[PDB]
Formats: structure tokens, C-alpha cells, sequence
RNA sequence: CAGAAGAAUCAUCGAAUCUUUGAACGCACUGCGCCUUUGGGACCAAAGGCAUGCCUGUUUGAGUGUCAUU
RNA sequence: AGAGCAUAGCUGUUGGGACCCGAAAGAUGGUGAACCAUCUAGUAGCUGGUUC
RNA sequence: AUUGGAUAUGCCAUAUAAAGCGCUUUCGAAGAGUCGAGUUGUUUGCAGCUCUAAAUGGGUGGUCAUCUAA
RNA sequence: UUGACCUCAAAUCAGGUAGGACUACGCGCUGAACAAUAAGCGCAGGAAAAGAAAAUAACCAUGAUUCCCUCAGUAACGGUGAAGCGGGAAAAGCUCAAAUUUGAAAUCUGGCAACAUUUCUUUUGUUGUCCGAGUUGUAAUUUCAA
């Protein structure tokens, strides 16, 4: 059983060419959606800072975005992360309140009939 | 702009936040209606053979086969001990009844 | 005959970076031209650059 | 050598061809007219991104990205927008703020069956004890709550 | 309601109500084929929170099998062979004796439009699910091949990757 | 070689055709049938189907049923 | 008052079918004690050979 | 020619409706011959057999942390 | 009695579906040599399986699965031989059972009638009505993140 790396360049050239595609179906929508920020979970690497799966309910709820209407404008949820530290809070929220700057929000027609 | 910075350190500054209560963890609380349930089927079903041979036991007074019995039965002292509290609770409800 | 052979050769970078200007320096050379069989006995001047 | 591969192969039918080999051609824009118009056929989707004013990921990249020339206390606060870099997001935002503009009229009339309901409500609990009138049930059939009365209150205004 | 009071009354399966019941039920089951029919569940909320809902396509087996692979595992495998069409969805345990396990096992028409087209039990027509219990993607099935979560839960050690530059 | 002059030992291809067999399907494995329909010129022939298990439904009847029921 | 790290080569050594050829096998599964096919590059201190 | 997701715009909308966030002097169900024990096979889990549970419980890790099986 | 309801059957009763083939990859059962090994058997797809923690960890804590790199030939075992960590690829979350709709089974297959619809006279639907399914529970609702 041995396995051989010659597909390296072309499995590359797959991926890139994979991300293109995305790109073309969801043109204004960056092909990446946004991580939080997490240090790891380690006396080894405790200090570091690195990106998370997704933003906690008290990111979101601090930051002013609902949970439901998060995972439609791209910003992603863990329900299992939770927040002990304030740090922790403040740099995902501020995460959270910089990409909304930047986040232009294409208006959806909706339905609208005569009576009410 | 937008930008995921990693490395070095973010700070050193911590502020413990006294996190709430998951609704997960929440399980194994005793319902009130459960358990009202439960005691309503324990009730019906009557009692389990070795069980039923257990309360003659209490009855007789020979506490310490009757967990001799249950633990052998069940496999551990605490689920033992729990049928014969359990046990116990019916006997004495029995008698002030009847 | 397997396919598991060493097909591709490791050289370290600061290898490939000092082979590559020492290709370029070379290249400014006129006798290390024609002695590779370059037909340059009538060009200008060496290095021969153009404008835009 | 196979068998099945080996039979068509001797045979006289045509063999079932693609040329369907397009090497080195990214995927054509659909999606937003807008960035189609603007978009270079040859460049990467991380050029494309940056030279129209766009991040193609807001998290880190995870390389090096190329450089072609020599190049030379707050939870309450808010980040008042980002101004547009180029052009081409100012033409994404204009569309944003039309958009928008054509789907401004968010308020609801009402239909004869609430109007009259309202009315009869109205003319009889005054226009103020909004809880009282949902108190009443006679006439509050549906059994509405002072909440949607009041938003009912407001819709039929206009 | 009612399937609060069937939880706890199956609890309890030594009890005299389900031993007299035991001693009743496998008694005629026996008198019975080896695989028959069943019009209603013999155990109607477990089967109910297996994922059984009365209505057409929906099919109950009542199989035994001999004591002494699992049991309930293969309860599955003889079921679904005679039921050739129907998808297996679960499998619970109703009854037992010394010689005996009897077992229910829930099926699902694939072709029955109360079930095309039902959202959620959709996804047991498409053909990746054919004959889930000959494959092991049931419960007992994962189970029995010691799939899931945990610490307590091969070809990636013999091979040997040898990258293109080495 | 023949051969026609929309030719073509051509291409394409979305329509029909697709012998006996074979999971192989009336029973058998050559034969022997059955049923219905079509007809021939009551009988015969041809065609159609006539394999098992299971699922949803329809009709028919029966159980030593449970009742219901004055 | 640190001298390694990385690449390439050479020779050496240990594994891997392991310089080449050669010992009854055995096992699994089949065919009509026999026979077939694979696992198998099963096993060697030995035999014969190993090229300007 | 055949389709895909968007845009533009016409018509129709059963909306007396349906959602998100918010506040709670009212509530909050949680998968059993399963977990678990003894014991026997298989290769730690899995399987048979013998018994067979609980409700801040139960599993796992370090009086605590985490998780929420059938 | 009638007749309901339950079971029992049959029919060339309509509508269906299963088998065999392939097997590189894939999921199971099972297996001796020389090792979950060949084989044997069973079941699939364009991938299969796995999958939104009864998962780690002892940290400033991480956060579905899968693959890659490292951790590492390390711990442990006694040569066999990992897993968190970290770094990458990719990312998406969810549906039930356990609630009385109880001021109204609100749910659904099938027959028939027209209306449509098409990779398509070969597809797939809707409306209306009738009959069944269903109260031993089909919809809405809620899934612990609540």
C-alpha cells in the first residue's frame, strides 16, 4: 500500500479552478465567510490568537445582530462556544461590528398584497 | 477593514464572566408531572419478582440480605440502595393505607 | 520499473536564487554568449535593451 | 486491454468523443451584471476582487500574495460605514440605495373585514385604553391582545 | 399524554403486568409464521419515537429469532430479505423467552406518494439508502460496528505517502 | 466487384424496429398447455397475456368472531 | 566567547519481493484420492550463474 | 435549439394571516432488555448468556470540568 | 336479527416494486495459510461511509464530519503503535419522539372529472368531487442552541 503525490499540481489546479466557479454563482458575496477570533485551547499556545468556527449568541446579541438573520448575511454561529472571558467578547464583537462596516446589503422585493 | 490579524498575543488582560445556565444541562431535573407518572405505573405494574421478594424482607426485617439481594441483582450499592429507598417508600405508604 | 521512483530534486531556495543571478550575470557577458552558440557578432551592445 | 474497451476499439462505430478540454479558463461571471461588466476574463478572482473594491476573504490569507511592482468602552461605539474605494462598490451601493428606495412603502392598509372591526372598537373604548379594549370580549371576537389593537390602530391611519 | 404512561409501563419488563404479558403475547406470536404482519405496533410508542407514524407506507414486521452477530441486527437483515421492496427504517425489541427474541421492524414504501412527498421521509427513496440494514447504516447496525463519538469509539497505517518532492 | 445517381462499406440521431435464449416469467424444457380477445370457412388458428414475494388500494366471500340487537 | 540545518553525491549498514536461479509446501476456493485457480515475490546457512 | 440561477416588468395574492428581536408576578415534556454488573467468546469495542437500573440523573475526564446516549 | 367492528382468505382486481450485471473506489458479515490478510458471502453510489458532541481538555480554554501536514515512530504496549494540540483544504446546518388543534384531523394516498404542464403527445402537477387512510394520533407547533 503506498500512495503517490503526482496529482499535487493538478489537485491544486482543482481547488482554484473549484473557487472560481464559487466565485461566479455568488459575484458580490466574498467566496470566504468570516471567522471569529479564539485562542487555543492549551498552556502551549494560549497566547496566540487564531480564527474560530464561528460567532457565540453572546457575540451576536452584544454586537446587535440576531441569531437567525447571522447566518444570512455570513456570519457564522457555534453554539458551543461561549464566551468566560470579557477579552473574548470584545475582540470577536468588534470582529463582528468592523464587518458590518463594510457590508453592503442588497434589498430583497417583498411580497405586498392589497389588504392587510 | 476586515482583517484577521494572528499571531504573537491579542492581550493579557482577563475578566472572568460568570457564564449562565445551558438548557442541556438542565437535564435530569425531576419534572413534576413525571414524576407523577411514574409512581402512578410503578403503582400498576405492581412489583419485579426479586423485587417483590425484597419487600418480604424489609417486611421480615432482614435488611442487610435484602441489600445482599438487590446488590446482586442490580450490580452496584447505590443503584441498591436506590430500589430499597425506593422499595421502602412503598411499603411504608402501603401500611399507613391498609 | 515503479512508479514510486525520486522523480523531482529538493534544492533550497537560496540554491535556485544564487544559480538564477549568476544565470543573469552571465547573460551580460558577450564571450559566454557566443561561446553557447549565440549569432551576436553584430549586436549594439550587451546587455541589449530596448524601450518601452 | 479491457475486454469492453478492447471491442469498440476494433469496430467500426465512431468512438463517443468530447472535446470538452478547456484548459486555463475560468468560469464566467453570472450572477451580478454589475462585477460581470467589470470583470477582467484573464485575471484571478483575487485580482478581480481587489481591483473592483472587494475583499475576496475577510480572514486571513493563508500565503503570500503577490507583490508585482516595488511597493514603497467601545461595545457602545459603531463604525460609521466604510467609504467606497473605487467606483464600482460606489456602483453596488447606488444600487443598494435605489433598491431600497423603490421598496420603501412598508406599511400595510387594511382589508373592510379589521377596518370595520377597528371602527366598532374604536367608537365604543374611546382611543386611548387600548388594554381595556382588549379586555372586552363581545365585541373583541378574535380576542386580540392591546398589542396588535394598537398596530391595527395605526394602520388603518394610513 | 398517553406515550409518557407506555415509557414508564415498558420500563419495567419483569413487572407482573409485562410478564403475564410475555407469557400471552409470545405464546400466540409463536403460533404464528416466523415473519407475519403487524397491523398495529405491539409497542405503539416506541415505535411511534423510532420514527413510525401511522399512516400508508408505513410497515411493521414482527420477526424471532432463536437465542444462544446480534440478534436484533439480524432481525433486520431477515426482515428487509423478505420485504424486498420496503426500506428498513428501525428496529425495537417487544418481547423474549428462553428460546426466543421477538422483534418489530418499521419499514417504508419507497413508492408510495404518501411518502414521496412527504419532506422528512424523503430522503429514504433516494437509491444510496437500499437495503440500510445489509449495509449496517441502522442504529443497531452503527452500533454493532462500534461507530460514533467518543474515546471509546485501518489502511491509513500500512500505506506509505511518499510526496512528490522527498 | 455489384450497385443506384440525393449518392455515400458516410456522418449525425430525439422516431419506430430490435430472432431464440438468458435475473427469465404458463407448466415443463424439446414439447405440453390454460385463459381471454381477435378472427377463421361448434371447433380451430393467431395474437395477447397466464412466474413468485412484498407494498397501497378495490371487489367478493366467509370466522368457532366481538358485538350489535326487543 | 556555540556550529549546525538543508540539498546532491559516494561508500557502508538495516529493512523492504532485495543480485539472478533452484526445497515437499501449506491455506482458501473450486472441478470432475485426482485436478484446477489464487493468496504467493511462502520458506535457502545451500546449489548453479552474476556481463567492458 | 435545451436548460440554469439572477435582473427588469405585467398579472394574480386566500394577509382576519405568519415571523425575528424584546419583556416575562406563568411554564419548560428530553428516546429501557437500554445504560450498568458478573460471566463467556471474538478481535479495545463488539457478540451470546446470567441478571438488569436512575431522575440534577446519566456518560467521560480532572469534592470539580465538560457532555447530554440508547 | 339487521348491520357495524375485528380477523380470515381468494381474484387474469387495478398501481407498483424486488431479483441478475458491473465491482477501481465504498459499506457490512466472515476467514486460514503465508493477519480484520487473500478468499467466501452480502449491499450500494457518483462518490460511499462519517456528521452537527452522552467530543476534547485543565487552557486567556477550544467546538459537526472528512482528508492532508505535523504531533511521531512519540506516548502506551512489549518490535507493535496512536490521540488531543497546532497548521492547512472545506464549511451548513437540521428534522422527529416526549405538550390538549380540542373553539371544531386542521393531514394524506387512490378512483373519477376538467384544467394544465413537458428533454416529452413518452414528463410532472393543480383544482373539484367521491372513497379510503387516520383519533391506538395524520398536520401546525417545539428539539435543549432551547
Amino acid at each position: 500500500y503506498v500512495k503517490t503525490w503526482f496529482n499535487q499540481p493538478g489537485r491544486k489546479l482543482r481547488r482554484r479552478q473549484a473557487r472560481q466557479t464559487k466565485a461566479a454563482k455568488i459575484a458580490p458575496r466574498p467566496v470566504e465567510a468570516i471567522r471569529p477570533a479564539v485562542k487555543p485551547p492549551t498552556i502551549r499556545y494560549n497566547m496566540k490568537v487564531r480564527a474560530g468556527r464561528g460567532f457565540t449568541l453572546e457575540e451576536l446579541k452584544a454586537a446587535g445582530v440576531s441569531r437567525r438573520v447571522a447566518s444570512t448575511i455570513g456570519i457564522p454561529v457555534d453554539h458551543r462556544r461561549r464566551n468566560r472571558s470579557e477579552e473574548s467578547l470584545q475582540r470577536n464583537v468588534e470582529r463582528i461590528k468592523v464587518y458590518l462596516a463594510h457590508l453592503i446589503v442588497f434589498p430583497r422585493k417583498a411580497g405586498q398584497p392589497k389588504k392587510g | 477593514a476586515p482583517g484577521l490579524v494572528v499571531g504573537l498575543n491579542k492581550g493579557k488582560t482577563l475578566t472572568k464572566r460568570q457564564l449562565p445556565e445551558r438548557p442541556s444541562r438542565r437535564k435530569g431535573h425531576l419534572s413534576k408531572r413525571t414524576a407523577f407518572v411514574r409512581s402512578i405505573v410503578r403503582e400498576v405494574a405492581g412489583f419485579a419478582p426479586y423485587e417483590r421478594r425484597v419487600m418480604e424482607l424489609i417486611r421480615n426485617s432482614q435488611d442487610k440480605r435484602a441489600r445482599k439481594l438487590a446488590k446482586k441483582r442490580l450490580g452496584t450499592l447505590k443503584r441498591a440502595k436506590g430500589k430499597i429507598e425506593e422499595l421502602t417508600s412503598v411499603i411504608q405508604s402501603s401500611r399507613l393505607a391498609h | 520499473t515503479k512508479t514510486w521512483r525520486k522523480w523531482h530534486v529538493k534544492v533550497n531556495q537560496n540554491e535556485k536564487r544564487y544559480a538564477i543571478a549568476s544565470a543573469v550575470a552571465a547573460s551580460g557577458v558577450p564571450s559566454l554568449l557566443l561561446a553557447r552558440g549565440h549569432r551576436i557578432e553584430e549586436i549594439p551592445e550587451v546587455p541589449l535593451v530596448v524601450d518601452d | 486491454a479491457n475486454p469492453r474497451q478492447r471491442n469498440k476499439q476494433r469496430s467500426g462505430k465512431p468512438r463517443l468523443t468530447r472535446r470538452n478540454a478547456n484548459k486555463k479558463a475560468k468560469a464566467k461571471i453570472y450572477g451580478n451584471f454589475v462585477i460581470q461588466q467589470n470583470w477582467d476574463k484573464h485575471a484571478t478572482l483575487r485580482q478581480n476582487y481587489a481591483r473592483l473594491g472587494l475583499l475576496a476573504t475577510p480572514n486571513y490569507v493563508t500565503g503570500g500574495v503577490e507583490k508585482l511592482y516595488p511597493d514603497p468602552d467601545v461595545l457602545d461605539k459603531e463604525i460609521s460605514i466604510a467609504p467606497a474605494k473605487t467606483e464600482v462598490v460606489r456602483q453596488l451601493e447606488e444600487e443598494a440605495v435605489k433598491k431600497a428606495a423603490r421598496q420603501s412603502n412598508k406599511m400595510l392598509p387594511l382589508s373592510a373585514f379589521e377596518h370595520a372591526y377597528i371602527q366598532r372598537l374604536i367608537n365604543k373604548y374611546g382611543t386611548e385604553d387600548f388594554e381595556s379594549m382588549a379586555k372586552d370580549v363581545k365585541l373583541n371576537s378574535k380576542l386580540f391582545n392591546g398589542s396588535k389593537l394598537k398596530n391595527l390602530y395605526i394602520r388603518m391611519k394610513a | 399524554g398517553a406515550y409518557k404512561y407506555l415509557e414508564e409501563l415498558a420500563k419495567k419488563k419483569q413487572s407482573d403486568v409485562n410478564l403475564f404479558l410475555s407469557r400471552v403475547r409470545a405464546w400466540e406470536y409463536r403460533q404464528m409464521n416466523v415473519i407475519h404482519r403487524a397491523s398495529r405496533p405491539s409497542r405503539p410508542d416506541k415505535a411511534r419515537r423510532l420514527g413510525y407514524k401511522a399512516k400508508q407506507g408505513y410497515v411493521i414486521y414482527r420477526i424471532r429469532v432463536r437465542r444462544g452477530r446480534s440478534a436484533r441486527c439480524t432481525a433486520e437483515e431477515r426482515v428487509g430479505r423478505y420485504c424486498s421492496n420496503l426500506r428498513v427504517l428501525n428496529s425495537y425489541w417487544v418481547n423474549q423467552d428462553a428460546t426466543y427474541k421477538f422483534f418489530e421492524v418499521i419499514l417504508v414504501d419507497p413508492s408510495h406518494k404518501a411518502i414521496r412527498r412527504d419532506p422528512r421521509i424523503n430522503w429514504i427513496v433516494n437509491p444510496v439508502h437500499k437495503h440500510r440494514e445489509s449495509r449496517g447504516l441502522t442504529s443497531i447496525g452503527k452500533k454493532s460496528r462500534g461507530i460514533g463519538k467518543g474515546h471509546r469509539f485501518w489502511l491509513r497505517h500500512n500505506t506509505l505517502s511518499l510526496r512528490r518532492y522527498r
